[PDB]
């Protein structure tokens, strides 16, 4: 068991380039990796990327994944903020034992 | 005495001090008593040997306990400590080396493992085929000393039921492409695979394996204890049914347990009729024990049947016997115990197995194909040889009563003159022999794929 | 393939709730599962357990000793047994399937419900 | 005689360095010492052993 | 280069002129400059084996080893592989101590020995037999490191 920390929360103007990273405490993010969820207020989660390499049709391309395998910090591009985007992000894993869940994080714009 | 040991960390060498101060507290020696030396990892090889002749034969002990710290090398303490401990011949004890290599008691002359090596757990592998109704393997192997150990065991354990294995394929180590060789086990009749590698092999044949639809329903696995640890746990497909060990990384036990065997042997071995005095010194005397071969003997021979980890009782070449495997299964990226392993038998538990594929039934491990390539030769009178013009076809004869011929498209060669290679053109073949085949073939509903041969002769 | 969750809003306390969960568009014998991903309001979130479409279960091993899940393929459902319901399951309860290919991946989710004691 | 012995070893070793020299030369000195803190092992090509 | 012999004392002992053996050339050739650092070992012991081995490893820089001792013990070998695998320096025995093949030595150690295999002297005794005509036999083997190795 482990946890993945999202402090509270990330803003920034319209047209910058600031995202959230998930940390790891036991282990590290090369075996199992990481899931990013999109959870609109008011509706339940949808997913916005797996694997960090490969995402859902019909989503735009603003979203990147990526694993920095150096002090287990799981990495993600939004560059090109603005407006509709706004919503919670969620960041989600799993081992051998169970399958856990992130703090939580909102973005203003 | 004045046994020592050698300890990955404080906290264990305090925890070594407290076991030695029981087990003095529960039997008390006459004059002698019983002393306690340690210390610690210093990894510099050549400084390790040096350090540990040093500090335990300056102090004339009597056996050497020495255990596996967590860095992943596999090799460590043991290989320059056994050498120097061998020098003299006084006997070691392992705790948590699993590796098959010391269990050659030719190159290391004195050493004792509480663990079973990894080959012995094939054993297990015979009786997961004992009662599932499975007699047909492809089992895969390394190159490297302990997949031919493993596969040479098997082979020697399968000659009691008469039967033999299909293939034997193996791969050389920290390769990149393995392709070619689930390719040739690919178009085989048998669906049992017992992989057997290191963990980046492991990753690599997965992912190697994973492109091929080898993971599909009715391909049953079987996968030894390192094949399913820290990194080959994520590429892995659903289904494979992993073994693992119950006293793994747990040193108090492990401790506990050679302690009160160390502590017997040596109450045993005071009372005889000569004995002698350990050797004084990292340098000087150069003399083997005239008394190491009797103490090892001895303590090979210790059914010291009453500890905290189960029976412990070894066997002729100096390993533990009687292991409590726990079978575990993989379910959706969440391994579950689903049987046990107690001894010469297996007990299914209250779980259902989830094959790979996801169908909840016994898959066989066995298909029929009927495919039936088949080889023949231009004799004369039997299988006559025509060539053949560019229509797809031979020609169109008849007969007395007008019935016409049967034939069949040939691939032979056309390299009858010496040093010209093979044209390998489809040449047609038609006559007797391939007469009474078309008739075999309709009566027992199968199908043909005639080729010739190559160098022509009867063989 | 959507998921629809029944019990509106029985809130008892110190008793047994059992929220069911439906599927249309969708038949329960395939090769997935199905989880009840717990969502605390104002916090995180917590895995509870999945069930396999035909035998077996997989809880979570904090609390794995009150939580029982069953399907039943005849009425196409699947529903829990939660008992000693305590005052921190103020929590509303989701009802997601998953994909088991090789990760596991939540396929579109549930509407929820409004069950808070 | 062990007189032969020593002179077909050192035969061999000369033998084997001239051979490795003529085709290319790139003799690696010594191996520092046996004792010191920490030196990652990597030797850059099989040296001899092939 | 630069190549080291060692001696173990016995019945050859000589000196430095008389052990070098080394004079314009040695047999057709070979003009690449070499010299002989002539060693001698009293006792044979772990420790003093390890100093003087890795103390005149740091002293001329040497490229090689001859080692050959006068004892009778497995161990002697089994020392001077484990000393080649973590020094990178070529060592070849030539009689007595480091002449008793052993098993399989480790993927990265060069130390090559001078004796022969237990294959090479099964061979030899199953020429003899068929040189001799004695077509029938029956082998017995006590108990033994390795036995599994010739019965197979």
């Amino acid at each position: 068991n482990f946890m993945l920390t999202q402090p509270h929360s990330v803003s920034e103007s319209p047209g910058k380039t600031v995202t959230i990273s998930c940390t790891r405490s036991s282990g590290s993010i090369a075996s199992n990796y990481v899931q990013w969820y999109q959870q609109r207020p008011g509706s339940a989660p949808t997913t916005v990327i797996y694997e960090d390499n490969q995402r859902p049709s019909g989503v735009p391309d603003r979203f990147s994944g990526s694993i920095d395998s150096s002090s287990n910090s799981a990495s993600l591009t939004i560059s090109g903020l603005k407006t509709e985007d706004e919503a919670d992000y969620y960041c989600q894993s799993y081992d051998s034992s169970t399958v856990v869940f992130g703090g939580g994080t909102k973005l203003t714009v | 005495v004045n046994i020592g040991a050698v300890l990955s960390t404080r906290k264990h060498e305090q925890m070594f001090r407290e076991a030695v101060n029981q087990a003095n507290k529960r039997h008390g020696s006459w004059k002698i008593q019983l002393n306690a030396t340690s210390v610690t990892h210093k990894p510099n090889a050549i400084q390790m040997a040096l350090s540990v002749c040093e500090d335990l034969i300056s102090s004339q002990v009597y056996a050497i306990l020495v255990s596996h710290p967590p860095t992943p090398n596999d090799h460590f303490t043991p290989t320059p400590v056994s050498y120097t401990a061998g020098f003299y011949r006084i006997p070691v004890l392992g705790l948590t080396t699993r590796m098959s290599i010391y269990s050659d008691k030719s190159i290391h002359l004195s050493f004792l493992r509480t663990v079973p090596p990894y080959s012995h757990q094939s054993s297990v592998w015979f009786e997961m085929m004992r009662v599932y109704s499975w007699n047909h393997i492809i089992l895969l192997v390394s190159d490297d000393h302990e997949g031919r150990a493993a596969q040479k065991r098997l082979e020697t354990l399968l000659e009691e039921r008469e039967s033999k294995a299909e293939k034997v394929l193996q791969f050389d180590p920290g390769t990149k492409n393995v392709t070619a060789l689930l390719m040739e086990a690919k178009e085989l009749e048998a669906r049992v695979i017992i992989l057997s590698a290191s963990e980046d092999d492991a990753a690599t044949v997965y992912r190697a394996a994973a492109m091929l639809n080898m993971t599909g329903s009715g391909y049953v696995w079987l996968v030894g204890e390192r094949e399913i640890s820290g990194n080959a746990l994520r590429y892995a497909p659903d289904g494979i049914l992993g073994l693992q060990l119950i006293n793994g990384k747990n040193e108090s036990a492990h401790i506990s347990d050679a302690v009160g065997v160390v502590a017997q042997a040596v109450h045993e071995l005071l009372e005889k009729e000569n004995i002698t005095d350990p050797p004084r010194g990292c340098v000087g005397n150069t003399n083997i024990w005239k008394t190491g071969p009797l103490f090892k003997r001895v303590l090979m021979s210790s059914k010291y049947a009453d500890g905290v980890t189960g029976r412990v009782e070894f066997n002729e070449d100096g390993d533990r016997k009687f292991a409590n495997y726990s079978i575990m299964n993989l379910q959706n990226r969440k391994l579950v115990q689903v049987g046990i392993y107690n001894g010469t038998h297996v007990i299914p538990n209250d779980r259902k197995i989830i094959w790979p594929g996801g169908e909840t039934e016994k898959p066989r491990g066995y298909q029929m194909s009927t495919r039936l390539k088949i080889v023949t030769i231009h004799q004369e009178p039997f299988v006559y040889v025509k060539p053949t013009l560019s229509d797809g076809t031979c020609k169109e004869e008849f007969t007395v009563n007008g019935d016409p011929v049967k034939k069949v498209i040939c691939t032979g060669p056309n390299d009858t003159s010496p040093g010209s290679p093979r044209h390998t053109v489809p040449q047609c073949c038609y006559g007797f022999c391939i007469d009474l085949l078309i008739k075999l073939a309709r009566t027992m509903n199968f199908t043909y794929e005639v080729h010739l041969v190559a160098d022509g002769k009867f063989g | 393939l959507q998921l629809q969750e029944s019990g509106p809003g029985l809130v008892k306390p110190s008793q047994t709730l059992s929220l069911t969960c439906t599927v249309s568009g969708g038949s329960i014998s395939s090769s997935n599962w199905w989880s009840w991903v717990r969502q605390p309001p104002g916090k995180g979130l917590e895995w509870i357990g999945e069930i396999y479409h035909s035998g077996n279960t997989n809880y979570n091993p904090s609390l794995k000793s009150r939580v029982t899940v069953s399907v039943d393929k005849s009425k196409n459902q699947f529903s829990l047994k939660l008992t000693s319901v305590t005052a921190a399951d103020t929590a509303v309860y989701y009802c997601a399937r998953d994909v088991s290919g090789g990760v596991n991946w939540f396929d579109p989710w549930g509407q929820g419900t409004l069950v808070t004691v | 005689s062990l007189e032969a012995r020593v002179r077909d070893g050192i035969g061999i070793l000369t033998t084997a360095a001239s051979s490795m020299l003529e085709k290319f030369s790139y003799i690696p000195e010594a191996k520092a010492s046996c004792y010191g803190q920490m030196e990652r092992p990597e030797v850059p090509m099989h040296t001899l052993h092939p | 280069l630069n190549i080291a012999v060692m001696l173990g004392h016995s019945h050859d002992v000589t000196e430095r002129e008389l052990r070098t053996l080394w004079g314009p050339e040695q047999a057709a050739g070979l003009p690449l400059d070499v010299n002989v650092v002539a060693l001698l070992m009293n006792r044979t012991d772990p420790k003093s084996l390890i100093t003087h081995v890795c103390d005149l490893m740091s002293g001329a820089r040497i490229h090689g080893l001859v080692f050959g001792d006068d004892t009778d013990q497995e161990a002697v070998a089994q020392m001077l592989d484990f000393i080649s695998s973590h020094t990178f320096v070529p060592i070849l025995g030539i009689h007595g101590g480091a002449s008793m093949i052993m098993a399989d030595k480790d993927p990265t150690s060069t130390f090559f020995q001078f004796g022969a295999s237990i294959q090479q002297q099964a061979t030899v005794m199953l020429k003899i037999m068929q040189d001799y005509d004695w077509h029938v036999f029956s082998l017995v083997t006590t108990i033994f490191p390795g036995y599994r190795e010739f019965i197979s």
